């Protein structure tokens, strides 16, 4: 059968392991430096 | 600002200030009171601002001067 | 764990995690040791140490070329 | 000198911190693999130990802001700013380097962080972090990696700064000719290449994998087992010099001895 | 303030080179962190002299040839 | 210990002191990153000297 | 005494041999070729260097009587 | 493929020595059992005379590719650098530069360069400004 | 904690995900310690050669060819990987 | 060091330093050939700077 | 030697055939998914030759099939850690036990 371990790599590429999960905010806290930053930034004015 | 080069120091004047010897040009001037605030003040990034835009800005014009003696070098390559 | 043989081989660092039972009692005995070799460091650079830019002032130094010249 | 000097005080922080956080990946796997083909998708599990490599990264790559953008961008500048055959040959390979800088980075977060795994499952239920004595160093020497080149480069790269325990002679002062004569797009070229060319390379590693398999074209099969043994130096230096050299020795213990 | 930020280190290593084996190991390993974190702030001391307030440090301790 | 054959890893809970630590840190960067970018932009690229204001 | 080391047969007839090279040597035409090379090229190959350049080094000292740094910039154009 | 290491001769007559062709032991299995695990020799073995070039303790012997495959690559890259450098020599398509070289006054600074005389001024002078 | 060791329990279970998954193995054929690759489980030669591949992948370990060739039932790839320094 | 051969002194050192510490584990093969390949490349470098140390006391009589 | 189809020895060479066959392309394909396509692929190659009695035609195919392995190569071989080869390899070996001789010496 094409790909005979389709039952034992499965979890290569479900749940945390995810397309979504794996780059989920692979940039640390990018909006957070953003975040403060909009406070600096109206605070600049 | 700084329009224009400022008077040039004498020899007599940058031996006495220890200035380094490849900035000893016309701007020699202008970067005396600059080492002056960087020792007490820290050489920080915040604290000589006004001497140091106004030292850099020397060096620019003496920069366009160079390029203004550049083409009248050119001009005699042209002579011939 | 298992057996290294620390019997006999007495290295002057012990070797296979060697600590011995009175480890307590001769680890301040080194830092009384050790702190005060420090001071001694302190003592001795403080009293011995120049600076070689101050020893000598402008004035004689402007003079020793004239000599040599 | 004053340039070299500045880099080279800020390359001990953002190079020191890559090993540490590195030796951290390693002794977090409980198989203590060192090959990053045997690694993929830890972000999530050793956040930590990533954001140090990111903030590493990212300072090795020079992306302006950071400790890396003050120290190595204006010597890859003066490269062009001294405008001689010599100085601009080497700017290439400054500009090539200073992507290619940009590439492997992204290549060894990507294929330690941002992959699917390949090690047994059984690691990742133990795929931790580690202890506070290890992770205060590394915590320390991420900030140097951000603020430090900025706070310490008027000291050394400042104009007229007296530092004549370097002697820069007057002829050769260039510093002005650098900051002012060079284009905007020089300015910028290291970064344009280096975000570009780690992103295209970002999406060819993830969902069009089927090209970096350099086992069909016999070309780039034959390339990437040349500079995977490093320029073969290391064959040549052993089979031809060390092998050599002992020979000689064998010669005199034979014919003259 | 400059025979402790040289020689520090050469203490430290010796300590746990020779008496490591009467010191156990932990109470061995920061001993020898010790004594280099007294020669990273006998630097910055020394750091801030010269850099900032243009002082220089020698100590000449025998001659050699 | 017990490991229950054919079950996915799910999506890890790490300490709360590691993630928040990992972001501080990252942000931090990206503030910094911003915080000098709003001042100095044109001067890193060229556009505008540093003594023009 | 107790014989600690644990003599290896192939090895007494490895050191033997190597204490022993001498004997079987033959000077043929290429043990001459490495003859000639490390005992009358060498020695005669340092033999003019230490000789042609004996008492013609005066460095100590060795003042400069030549300007380095160009003086006038000629551009390309 | 998998080549000798170089300088290895093919016959020798040490008289009675027994005679048998190098084995290099850097490339033997580890997986098999040995006396000598380290080495990788079992016990009593013969030696070859040259054996000390082929033991572990003598230099790595990388066998991936033929040696005159490897100065042919090896060469091959830094052609191509000479090629890049040659190129751009020829027509001087490097920049010009776009102003004077750097100037100074009192003479470049002959005197503050240890110039003694005005004999001397060019010996130490560095580039001079003409506009004083 | 780190791997609380290696015991034969976790690795016996391990072992049977990989017997468990491989779709080659002949519909049915009950998984037991005591079981052989050839005859109760119906895994061809080339077969065998897979599994352990896949199981010397589950324990990052490489087991030598001349010694894969004789590990024949599941009790036996059980009782290898116990008494390996190098199985975590 | 406030003279070249106190460098010399140190830069011998860092190496019989790192010999010891790249073959730290002395019963791996691999690592206590790596240390004798770093201390040597090392003492090809101090073989030059010995040579240069030497102009330096021919041509100016001393190395501070 | 002879390579005699269907024997037990031959079936140990193609078991050995097959280990490198996998192993090397699993070093040069480091994702999962796209792994699992060239294990088959090979497989699907070793299914062609799986069926023949003809020792003349096996030479060739063993002289051949040994070339593929040796031309796709990898220089840099993924190795266990503790495995030989790795990098933990003979990493603190524990010490050889045996008791002490004194001498008088
Ligand atoms: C360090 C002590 C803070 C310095 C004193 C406060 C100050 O003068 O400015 C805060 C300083 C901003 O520095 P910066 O943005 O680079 O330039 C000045 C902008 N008007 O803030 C900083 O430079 C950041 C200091 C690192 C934390
Ligand atoms: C077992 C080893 C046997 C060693 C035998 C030789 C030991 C030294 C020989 C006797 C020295 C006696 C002595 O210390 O005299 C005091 C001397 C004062 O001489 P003075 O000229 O006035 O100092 C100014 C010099 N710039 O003071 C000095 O000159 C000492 C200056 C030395 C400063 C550098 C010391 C190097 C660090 C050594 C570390 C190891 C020793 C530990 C010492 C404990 C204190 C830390
Ligand atoms: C040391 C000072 C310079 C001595 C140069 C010696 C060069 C030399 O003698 O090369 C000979 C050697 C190969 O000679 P040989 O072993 O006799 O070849 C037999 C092949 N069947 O060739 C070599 O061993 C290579 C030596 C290269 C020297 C550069
Ligand atoms: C391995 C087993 C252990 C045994 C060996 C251990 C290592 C040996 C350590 C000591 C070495 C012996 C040298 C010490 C004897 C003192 C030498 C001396 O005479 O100093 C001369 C110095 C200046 O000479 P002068 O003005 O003529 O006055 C002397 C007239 N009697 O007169 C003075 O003012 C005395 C100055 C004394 C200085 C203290 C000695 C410092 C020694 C440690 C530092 C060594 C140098 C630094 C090297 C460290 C690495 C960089
Ligand atoms: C240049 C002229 C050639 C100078 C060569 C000196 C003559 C021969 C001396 C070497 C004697 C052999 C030896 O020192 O022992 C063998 C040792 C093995 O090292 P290795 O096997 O590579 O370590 C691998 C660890 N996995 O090998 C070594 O570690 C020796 C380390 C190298 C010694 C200097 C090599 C020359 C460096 C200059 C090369 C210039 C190229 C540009
Ligand atoms: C500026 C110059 C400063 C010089 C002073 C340096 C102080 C450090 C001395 C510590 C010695 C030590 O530790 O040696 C003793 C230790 C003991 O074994 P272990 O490694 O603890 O493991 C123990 C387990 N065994 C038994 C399996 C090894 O090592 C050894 O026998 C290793 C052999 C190499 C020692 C090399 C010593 C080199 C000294 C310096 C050479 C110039
Ligand atoms: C361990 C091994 C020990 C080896 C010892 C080596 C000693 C050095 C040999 C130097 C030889 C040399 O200098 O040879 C050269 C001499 C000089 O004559 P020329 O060459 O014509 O001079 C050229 C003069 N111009 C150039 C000015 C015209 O020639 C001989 O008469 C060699 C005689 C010595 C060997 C008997
Ligand atoms: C090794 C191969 C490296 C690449 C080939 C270089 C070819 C080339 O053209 O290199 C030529 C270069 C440049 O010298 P130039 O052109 O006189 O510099 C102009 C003189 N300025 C700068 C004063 C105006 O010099 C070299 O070779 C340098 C050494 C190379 C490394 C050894
Ligand atoms: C990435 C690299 C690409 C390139 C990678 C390398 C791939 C190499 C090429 C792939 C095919 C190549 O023909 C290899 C070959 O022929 S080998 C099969 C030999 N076959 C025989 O000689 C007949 C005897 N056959 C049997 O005895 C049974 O079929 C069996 C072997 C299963 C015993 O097992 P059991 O007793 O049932």
């Amino acid at each position: 059968a094409g790909n005979p371990w389709k039952r034992r790599d499965a979890w290569r590429s479900q749940g945390a392991f995810t397309r979504a999960n794996r780059f989920r905010g692979a940039l640390p806290g990018f909006f957070w430096g953003l975040g403060a930053f909009g406070v600096y930034c109206v605070y600049e004015k | 600002g700084v329009s224009e080069l400022p008077e040039l120091l004498s020899h007599e004047e940058m031996k006495q200030n220890k200035i380094p010897l490849a900035y000893r040009d016309r701007c020699a001037r202008l970067l005396v009171p600059l080492n002056k605030c960087r020792k007490e003040g820290w050489y920080m990034p915040w604290n000589c601002v006004q001497e140091r835009h106004d030292y850099e800005q020397c060096q620019y014009l003496d920069f366009k001067r160079r390029v203004k003696e550049l083409e009248e070098i050119k001009k005699q390559r042209d002579a011939a | 764990h298992h057996i290294h043989t620390p019997s006999y081989i007495k290295p002057p660092t012990g070797g296979w995690n060697f600590t011995p039972a009175n480890w307590k009692q001769n680890t301040v005995l080194v830092l009384v040791g050790f702190t005060a070799c420090c001071v001694g460091l302190y003592k001795l650079g403080e009293a011995g140490s120049y600076n070689p830019k101050l020893k000598y002032k402008e004035e004689e130094l402007s003079r020793w070329n004239q000599s040599a010249k | 000198y004053n340039l070299a000097l500045f880099h080279l005080i800020c390359h001990s922080f953002f190079k020191a911190l890559l090993f540490m956080s590195a030796g951290s990946v390693i002794h977090s796997i409980i198989s203590e693999y060192q090959d990053i083909r045997m690694y993929g998708g830890f972000r999530q599990f050793i956040p930590l130990a990533y954001t140090c490599i990111f903030i590493a990264s990212l300072s090795l790559m020079a992306i302006p802001g950071l400790t890396g953008f003050y120290s190595k961008d204006i010597i890859i500048e003066s490269m062009y700013g001294e405008y001689t055959f010599s100085g601009f040959i080497i700017y290439w390979f400054a500009l090539i380097s200073a992507t290619c800088t940009s590439l492997y980075s992204i290549r060894l977060i990507y294929y330690t962080f941002l992959n699917n795994p390949n090690s047994p499952k059984y690691i990742y239920i133990n795929l931790k972090e580690n202890d506070i004595v290890l992770i205060t160093p590394m915590i320390i020497l991420t900030i140097l990696s951000i603020f430090g080149g900025y706070l310490l480069r008027d000291i050394y790269l400042g104009m007229g700064s007296p530092f004549n325990e370097l002697f820069i002679h007057p002829n050769n002062l260039s510093l002005i000719e650098t900051e002012f004569s060079l284009p905007s797009i020089l300015k910028v070229l290291p970064l344009i290449t280096g975000l570009g060319g780690g992103l295209i390379l970002l999406l060819i590693y993830e969902f069009n994998y089927s090209l970096f398999l350099v086992y069909n074209n016999k070309n780039l099969s034959k390339l990437y087992s040349f500079f995977n043994q490093k320029i073969m130096f290391d064959q040549l230096l052993n089979n031809l010099i060390l092998r050599s050299g002992l020979n000689i020795g064998w010669l005199l213990n034979v014919h003259i001895d | 303030m400059i025979l402790l930020c040289i020689f520090t280190p050469f203490l430290g290593s010796l300590i746990s080179g020779f008496f490591g084996r009467y010191i156990g190991v932990n109470s061995s390993k920061w001993i020898v962190c010790l004594s280099i974190f007294v020669s990273v702030v006998s630097t910055y001391i020394l750091f801030i002299d010269v850099i900032f307030n243009e002082i220089e440090y020698t100590y000449n301790i025998m001659n050699w040839l | 210990f017990k490991y229950v054959r054919g079950a996915i890893v799910p999506k890890p809970k790490v300490h709360p002191g590691y993630v928040i630590t990992s972001k501080f840190l990252g942000g931090l960067m990206w503030f910094w990153i911003f915080y000098r970018a709003k001042q100095d932009y044109p001067v890193w690229f060229g556009l505008k000297h540093p003594w023009e204001h | 005494g107790p014989h600690l080391l644990r003599e290896d047969a192939s090895f007494q007839r490895y050191g033997q041999l190597r204490d022993n090279l001498a004997t079987y040597w033959k000077f043929n035409r290429k043990a001459a070729r490495n003859v000639f090379i490390f005992l009358v090229a060498v020695p005669a190959g340092l033999g003019y260097l230490a000789y042609n350049y004996e008492g013609k080094t005066p460095f100590v000292g060795k003042r400069r009587t030549e300007p380095i740094f160009e003086q006038d910039y000629v551009p390309r154009k | 493929k998998s080549f000798l290491p170089h300088f290895i001769p093919k016959n020798y007559s040490y008289g009675d020595y027994p005679r048998l062709k190098p084995e290099n032991l850097q490339k033997r299995d580890p997986y098999l059992k040995y006396d000598d695990q380290a080495n990788k020799r079992n016990f009593n073995e013969p030696l070859h005379p040259q054996q000390d070039d082929l033991d572990m303790w003598a230099p790595d012997h990388f066998d991936f590719v033929q040696d005159s495959i490897a100065l042919k690559w090896f060469g091959t890259f830094f052609g191509v650098l000479a090629v890049f450098s040659s190129v751009i020599y020829i027509g001087g398509l490097y920049p010009e530069k776009p102003a004077n070289p750097r100037n100074y006054p009192f003479s470049g600074l002959a005197k503050d360069l240890g110039a003694s005389s005005e004999e001397d001024t060019l010996l130490y002078a560095a580039k001079i400004d003409k506009s004083i | 904690s780190s791997t609380p060791s290696l015991t034969k329990e976790i690795i016996y279970d391990r072992i049977v995900e990989i017997l468990e998954s491989y779709d080659n193995v002949k519909q049915g054929s009950t998984i037991s310690p005591a079981a052989s690759f050839s005859k109760d489980l119906g895994l061809d030669s080339l077969d065998t050669v897979e599994v352990l591949l896949e199981l010397e992948n589950e324990f990052s370990i490489l087991i030598p060819d001349n010694e894969a060739d004789e590990i024949k039932t599941v009790q036996q790839a059980v009782d290898y990987i116990a008494a390996q320094e190098d199985s975590i | 060091g406030d003279n070249y051969l106190i460098l010399f002194v140190g830069w011998e050192f860092i190496g019989v330093a790192s010999y010891l510490l790249i073959s730290f584990w002395f019963t791996r093969f691999n690592a206590v050939k790596s240390g004798l390949s770093a201390l040597l490349i090392n003492r090809f470098g101090d073989a030059l700077l010995v040579l240069g140390l030497s102009y330096l006391v021919l041509v100016t009589g001393s190395v501070n | 030697k002879a390579v005699v189809p269907f024997s037990e020895a031959n079936k140990k060479y193609v078991s050995s055939l097959y280990r490198k066959s996998l192993r090397t392309a699993h070093d040069w394909i480091n994702k999962t998914e796209f792994y699992r396509v060239k294990a088959s692929e090979i497989r699907s190659r070793f299914d062609a030759n799986k069926h023949i009695n003809d020792p003349n035609e096996l030479k060739v195919i063993f002289k051949e099939t040994e070339a593929l392995l040796e031309d796709y190569a990898h220089p840099d071989p993924i190795i266990p850690p503790c495995r030989p080869g790795g990098s933990k390899f003979e990493r603190n070996i524990p010490p050889r036990v045996e008791a002490r001789i004194p001498i008088d010496v």
